[PDB]
């Protein structure tokens, strides 16, 4: 089949005194398919929830209650940077070549990992920015003040813009701290959506380009983390009562569509797809495989659980990392052709300089010639060979 | 077809009057009148349009023979006959 | 503005147009329109 | 037994005289490419005997005095390397020296070109096997480079080149392929290549020599990729120094071509407009190594500036060995300076503030020289977008401003409109979904111009012009990646008319999937009755019929 | 300004002795937009229901009480051919360059108008074939035997055919004579459907490739004529009660789609969209405009009436033809590029001849050369110009 | 106030020397293309004065002694007739005589070729206005044809053509463009054109002259469009007579080519294979006008047969003036005969029947020459499918068998596999949705070969290849236009995996639109999670996701 790989992160001290795993090790890179093996380890980090980001070249990991993002070179096996930020990190993600960070002070920062720019927003939030998500066009930031703000990426990344950055909208129907955010694959104004998850026992589906609250879902326990399936059919949600629930959006009673109910009508979900024992604990992080058949959870006692969505079988324990697994990210098994490779990163510096972009240019056949066809073609093209003959004669 | 009869002969007479006042050209007037002449169901409209065409030809060739206009109209009539032999529309060209 | 309709976006594609005289802004089958005969549906164009 | 293709190859090579072999070459190459099996096997059966006799025939033809036999040997070597693999790679050791001997001998230039192509393909395929590199490529590459450089070396000022510029282009292309894989070997030859290909980077009309576009592009690519051969990992430093020198040359040429106008552009990077004498024609360049050959005349300066802009485009079209610092601030400053000089409209000669000590002839030659420079700037922006993608989102706003300014300056220029359509498609696909109402309003005239071009081509205002093709490739983007809440109803109506009357199925699908709300919030009726009646069994409507799949 | 045109046909003796309307004229060709007018006339024809076909070269008109098809050249505007088919004609359709005829004895005739080749299927229908619909891969023949047969065109028409042709499937859930057949424009195996109207006051929506009944609809009157809207959203039906109904596939209660009910459940339509007076008569034929906003209905009292779905519930008479209007077929306002033009037709003949195709080859620019770019390019191309300069020097 | 482009044009033509004017031709052409308004105005302002001076200078350069001035004049005339419309058209009456004088004078052949293109553009543009054909095109066109036939006529039997075959190609292209529009004027020259372009229709290896491919299709097009010049409306009769004569020539050549193999083929049209002499080399052709030039050798016979098949392809690639009787049955019989003789697998030479007296070397030459013949037959089938469209459904059943037999005979040939992929896509888009179980079963090795090519190019067993591109285009057709019920489950799984690994968005769309049904009825899982994750922001994928999930 295809080789799925995933990355795990650890926060806190080791729970058990004696273990086979080394105590210092903070990041593991594994294989899910076809067999479980530990590809690599990255040495020193303590990553909180939603403070990990994986690219094809680097691994960014925020530290626990420090303003430090450890940057590790995935193509070299070592640690490249100890990048310091003005404020401590509550959450961080990576989009393209921009690390998007929500701080402890209600501040949103964008770090261009290739140029060195560090765009800072005014503190529109009044508590810590708990969760962050991004599109190619928008940035969603939900915090503990029951407020989620939508930001324009181009407006945030404008070079000479000196006016104070302001959110376009404020998705505010929640009444407690926002725990998780997820974003639909589409970016069109009429058909996209974003799912929130908060401590008000609920999840709200929004249209984050119009401000409309599309759906309200009540769980028996407040959600901790969630993940959409690849086909955007279901929202797998972990709750505080050690249970995994499935919110099927387009099923027998559609949450959205022509057969849906009124948006003011609230849908309550009470059927758990999966349950974990109090020994294992509730799932701290969720992630869904490339195919969508397999689901991985991280638990504060170190267990990694595989759940078969299709077969609906019992969960299977893969390995124990001896401490809390706060993050689980899958890397796509296929590769996307990108003409610029971020071999090295630039640390954030605030000084008067020209806008400089640092990357390595990859061969992408951006030019064409009549001799490239002769070289690449097996033998010669008939017309070119015949022209060569008549030029000879 | 759908206009009132007195209004439609007034429109035809006013087009002929504009030709007399030299607002419009004889070729433009004839290209307006002739398809209506061959395709109109109204007998009175066909009769008056035929009368106005004959009057326009007489007034054009009265002071001097207008060879270009005569050639164009003869070619138009010849094409009308040549297009459909079985059609009865050639009797208008015959009468002209 | 009218409030949000949960099943308007897909009904605009999968149902017949309920607007009286639809496709009037196209003017595909009509004569070309000058400035006076052009239609100005919104108050922005009307005010301009 | 032996394959029939190999049998026919051996029998034709035995019977056919050497002089008539080139006109039977398409036979032999086709049969050899069919005979992939026995040549790939390591080296008694009839197959092995015929392969040994065939290789002996190749060796005899390449060592033969007959140019026809040498040409046939070159083509046959290329075929054998293509469909022969690692056995042929090992047996091609005397073939390299034979090919270099073909280049050295006074042979026809088509034969020399095919020898160059065969040698380049051979080194490309030899790069895979590391032992074969040290066995073959390391000793033979100085000889091949020496032969190529003595072929393309300028003899004297009075003596022109004996070889044509297309052959020089082939040499430059082969060296461009080879400098990337072999840097240390081509490092001694880096000095001679720069002096050899100096006059083809930005040729002018004052050199009295017509230089082909392929030669220009290959010379630019080779002088950019020569930084691969920089010692002590100086590739990035030489790349940055070269691109900064090119930007400085653009600025100095821009001074000489823009002496006629007063510029309100103030640099944000540090450059200052040095005074230029207002007497005589503009001139620039020189005979030194660091600068391009001299030019005299405003049109020559415009051609020099356009060639330097295309050289800047080749910087993003070419790869780099190591990560490099791209001077994007300098590039945007340069493009802002070049796009701030707008030619005047009809009867508006007093509209632009100008130097009163410079005559009409220079003034109105400049007003004709600007559109080509602006087109080169737009192509440079297209290359920057195609290289960076999401890293050019910080550059999105002002490139739109430059594109709009250039398009409104040169609405009557089809090439400028076509390049503006390509750049508009790239920028709108990049960050067009969150543009504000002001940006949409200043992009409205380009929408109207593109719709007018498409309707002109469709006959609803004949063959399809490139302007019409570029506008038809942009029409779906106006729906997919543009805020329809900031768009006037007249613009949406014009877009829908253009799509329906031009039969653009992608545009009709985009119109159906991005409906336009009125002021009431109600959606406009969808184009879909027209799309189904024009393309009933297309994938566009087959996707929209997915609610019936079960 | 696009011009929308339709073609009308009449049958039977004139209803009133009016000298204004010509007695011998059979077929009219009109304009619908911007103003109603009669462009052209074709004489000596009496066309019953479903015996009119039109294409850009020719008009085919099967005759009442004759086994004749009149072929009219529209380019020459006249009577081209009097094609005598061996057995009687009840209905005919045109699909490309083949005329498909359903006969009164139950046979199916496939006459290639370009090659003059006739294929006669065995009489699988024990009574008269009432309606025939066609797609470029299928032929659906519904007859008075309460049976509908599905045939493959590639199986019906091939060279050197000697085996008797057998239908692929039979759709026989009706209990009366099949009045009308319509097919969705789709050709996929699962997304297509066909709607069949029969004298048992029922319309059935089928998936004819799988032979499954998707929906059943009951009307107070049996449907005389029936047509789908262009975007495949709705069905317009006339009834014997002089009333015209509309049925929507994807409404609040959807007839088809995921929200639809079971196929066995039968929906009754009782809300009339429009109605015609007793002296007007029930709509004998129905047709839908290109945009789909407007409908044309022909009634046996001689008048053609326009229905505007959005604007006017009451239909508006365009003209009265003094004879029973049996067919209304629309012509697309856009011209379609076809590589062959059928200037002249070939009569059916039974003789031992080689398979010959007769058409005029249109200039489609299939052959392209490098000099074509210089020819159609304004000025000279840059590369060809510099090559010419170099070869001059 | 004349435009800056116009005054730059007049000043530069006044100042620039005539010999260096060809180097400034690219600038002057762009400036004249900018000069739209001044050239189109009807015939004192400075605009009109300098337009008159510019036209006077063009006439002076055209009638001057300098070949460089004549070259610049031809370029400027081409630009002026491309820009100025009807005024520039009516002011081109001396220019036509000058362009004929350029062809008549011993000018360089680049100037002659540009004059040919300019005159062709003139004669095409004059077709819009009826009076201009009366005044200009018809009096000067016999002189143009006389000059072209004087240039193209063989000067002597022993003396070869003085002009290159590229110039021959240009003349053939121009005459092909003009015989359609001016048939009755080009009628007297039909005899000389047909005799002059006779060898270039089906050139063999025995002609000792290398004929370019472009000259070959241009000669084919000219000799097919020469039927327009038939008097008393004999265009259809001449077309049918010529195509049936070509089919007869194909059969007579195929006898000499296939004399080694005993055929079981029978003719429905009634052609009987005449006996062939067993001794000696195969021979054909004659010195007569109706016959093609003679050939000797089996490779020459195969090249003649391939050229005749390409001539039949050009028959379907060229238009006709009047309706014609296409011999579809005879063409199908010819293709059936030429496809029933297949090359063996390894060891089937004893299995298939052969002539005992004929040489084994000639046998090996025959089965080496067979794949080119099958390639030409498949290309002819593709052209027939393209021209007839839905009227090739009667012909569709035999084409499937011919394609399957050809591909299974030579599945080692990338070109044969490629043309099989295009032909398969065409015949499946015409009649694929109702193919029977036997046809679906015999098309299975083609599916496996196409998927293997796609996976080999994707690396999940390379780069872009024509075979890979053809198979990738064919891949969505296996879902859209093939019965899924008749497909085995392993083939459907291979197709889904191939689409997923090749990232083919259309293939995944088609696979999700057409789910697979097994014998029991269990729904095989969709590949929609792959499609949505790979292409998330595509509008068709969004509709498919929002509709299939519901």
């Amino acid at each position: 089949m295809l080789t799925e790989e995933f990355v795990s992160a650890i926060c806190g001290p080791p729970l058990s005194s004696n273990t086979a795993i080394a105590k210092d090790v903070g990041i593991y890179c594994h294989t899910l398919s076809p067999s479980y093996s530990v590809k690599s380890t990255f040495k020193k980090s303590s990553v909180p929830v939603n403070c990990l980001a994986v690219s094809d070249t680097h691994i960014f990991a925020g530290q626990h209650e420090k303003a430090y993002v450890h940057v590790y070179s995935r193509l070299r096996g070592n640690q490249e940077a100890f990048v310091a930020l003005p404020e401590r990190i509550r959450c961080l993600i990576l989009i393209g070549d921009i690390l998007v960070v929500g701080t402890t002070e209600g501040r949103l920062m964008l770090w261009e990992i290739c140029t060195g720019r560090l765009v800072s927003t005014p503190a529109r939030h009044v508590q810590a920015v708990s969760c962050v998500a991004a599109t190619p066009s928008h940035v969603l930031t939900g915090s503990d003040d029951s407020d989620i703000h939508v930001w324009s990426l181009s407006q945030l990344l404008e070079l000479d813009s000196a006016a104070e950055h302001e959110p376009l909208r404020t998705l505010a129907n929640h009444r407690a701290a926002i725990t998780a955010l997820a974003v639909s694959p589409s970016d069109s104004a009429d058909t996209n959506f974003c799912v929130s998850a908060s401590k008000d026992k609920s999840c709200i589906i929004w249209n984050y380009q119009t401000g409309d609250a599309l759906r309200t879902l009540i769980f028996p326990g407040y959600p901790l983390c969630m993940s959409l399936d690849p086909s955007s059919r279901a929202i797998f949600v972990s709750c505080e009562d050690s249970s995994l629930y499935v919110a099927e959006m387009f099923g027998e009673k559609p949450l959205l569509g022509p057969g849906s109910e009124d948006p003011s009508t609230v849908v309550q979900i009470s059927t758990p797809f999966g349950a974990t024992q109090p020994d294992v604990g509730p799932a701290s992080c969720l992630s869904v495989s490339y195919d969508g058949t397999m689901l991985l959870t991280g638990h504060p006692r170190g267990q990694i659980m595989r759940w078969d969505i299709s077969e609906n079988k019992s969960p299977v324990e893969l390995a124990n990392l001896n401490a809390a697994v706060t993050n689980l990210i899958f890397v796509s098994p296929f590769l996307t052709s990108k003409p610029t490779k971020t071999v090295n990163i630039i640390k954030p510096s605030q000084a008067e300089r020209a806008y400089t972009f640092t990357a390595q240019f990859e061969p992408m056949s951006f030019t064409k010639s009549r001799l490239d066809s002769l070289l690449n073609a097996t033998g010669f093209p008939a017309d070119a060979l015949e022209s060569a003959i008549v030029a000879f004669y | 077809t759908t206009l009132d009869k007195d209004l439609r002969e007034k429109v035809v007479g006013s087009l002929v009057l504009l030709r007399r006042k030299d607002v419009i050209d004889s070729v433009s007037l004839l290209t307006t009148l002739f398809p209506i002449l061959i395709s109109s169901p109204s007998k009175s409209l066909r009769t008056l349009i035929y009368t106005k065409i004959i009057s326009d030809l007489r007034e054009s060739n009265a002071k001097a023979t207008n060879h270009k206009l005569n050639r164009t109209i003869q070619t138009v009539l010849h094409n009308l006959l040549t297009s459909d032999r079985t059609s009865s529309k050639g009797l208008w060209a015959c009468r002209i | 503005p009218l409030p949000y309709k949960p099943r308007a976006y897909w009904d605009n594609i999968y149902r017949l147009p309920t607007t009286p005289n639809p496709f009037a802004y196209l003017n595909l089958f009509g004569l070309p329109r000058d400035e006076d005969s052009e239609m100005y549906p919104d108050r922005m164009s009307r005010l301009r | 037994t032996a394959p029939p293709d190999l049998r026919v190859v051996c029998h034709r090579l035995a019977s056919t005289p050497v002089d008539s072999l080139p006109r039977l070459c398409p036979l032999l190459i086709n049969h050899v490419l069919r005979c992939g099996g026995p040549l790939s096997e390591p080296q008694t059966s009839e197959t092995a005997m015929l392969v040994h006799k065939f290789r002996t025939h190749i060796t005899s033809l390449l060592t033969g005095k007959s140019p026809a036999g040498r040409f046939t040997a070159v083509c046959l070597i290329k075929a054998v390397i293509d469909v022969g693999g690692w056995e042929s790679l090992r047996s091609a050791e005397p073939w390299i020296r034979g090919l270099i001997g073909v280049l050295q001998k006074p042979d026809p230039l088509s034969s020399k070109e095919l020898s160059i192509v065969t040698l380049t393909k051979l080194y490309i395929l030899l790069q895979d096997y590391q032992t074969l590199i040290r066995e073959m490529a390391t000793p033979t590459l100085p000889g091949y480079a020496t032969a190529c450089l003595q072929l393309i070396k300028p003899p004297a000022s009075g003596r022109p080149l004996k070889v044509p510029l297309n052959f020089v282009d082939t040499v430059a292309w082969s060296l461009s392929k080879l400098v990337v894989l072999y840097s240390t070997t081509m490092r001694p030859f880096s000095g001679q290549i720069k002096s050899a290909l100096r006059p083809y980077i930005a040729p002018t009309s004052s050199d009295n020599v017509v230089v082909p576009q392929s030669l220009k592009e290959n010379s630019r690519n080779l002088l950019i990729l020569l930084t691969y051969t920089a010692p002590k990992n100086g590739s990035s430093d030489e790349w940055v120094k070269a691109i900064r020198a090119t930007i400085l040359d653009c600025h100095t040429t821009a001074d000489q071509v823009f002496r006629a106008v007063r510029e309100s552009w103030e640099s944000t990077t540090g450059y200052h407009i040095q005074p230029v004498n207002a007497t005589g024609e503009p001139s620039g360049g020189g005979d030194s190594v660091d600068e391009l050959p001299p030019w005299s005349g405003l049109q020559a300066g415009a051609e020099r500036l356009t060639g330097l802009l295309e050289y800047l485009t080749a910087y993003f079209n070419n790869p780099t060995r190591a990560p490099v610092n791209v001077p994007l601030g300098e590039l945007l400053d340069l493009t802002t300076r070049l796009t701030l000089v707008i030619p005047p409209s009809l009867g508006a000669e007093d509209s632009i503030e100008t130097n009163p000590a410079i005559g009409r002839d220079e003034k109105a030659e400049l007003w004709s020289a600007l559109p080509d420079i602006h087109h080169a700037v737009l192509r440079l922006h297209c290359a920057i977008i195609r290289r960076l993608e999401a890293n050019a989102i910080p550059l999105a706003t002002d490139i739109i401003d430059q594109m709009v300014r250039v398009s409104t300056a040169s609405k009557q220029l089809p090439s400028v409109r076509e390049t503006a359509y390509i750049l508009a498609k790239e920028i709108l696909l990049l960050a067009g979904s969150t543009l504000p109402k002001l940006t949409v309003d200043i992009l409205i005239p380009l929408i109207q111009s593109s719709c007018h071009d498409i309707l002109t081509a469709a006959g609803h205002a004949s063959t399809a012009s490139p302007v019409s093709q570029a506008a038809s490739a942009l029409l779906p983007t106006f729906f997919t990646h543009l805020p329809q809440k900031h768009l006037p109803p007249d613009i949406r109506g014009l877009l829908d008319r253009t799509a329906i009357l031009s039969h653009n199925q992608s545009a009709m699908l985009a119109s159906c999937l991005h409906p336009y709300r009125d002021s009431r919030g109600r959606y406009y009726p969808s184009i879909l009755p027209f799309l189904v009646r024009r393309f009933p069994r297309d994938e566009s409507v087959e996707v929209l019929r997915s609610n019936l799949v079960k």
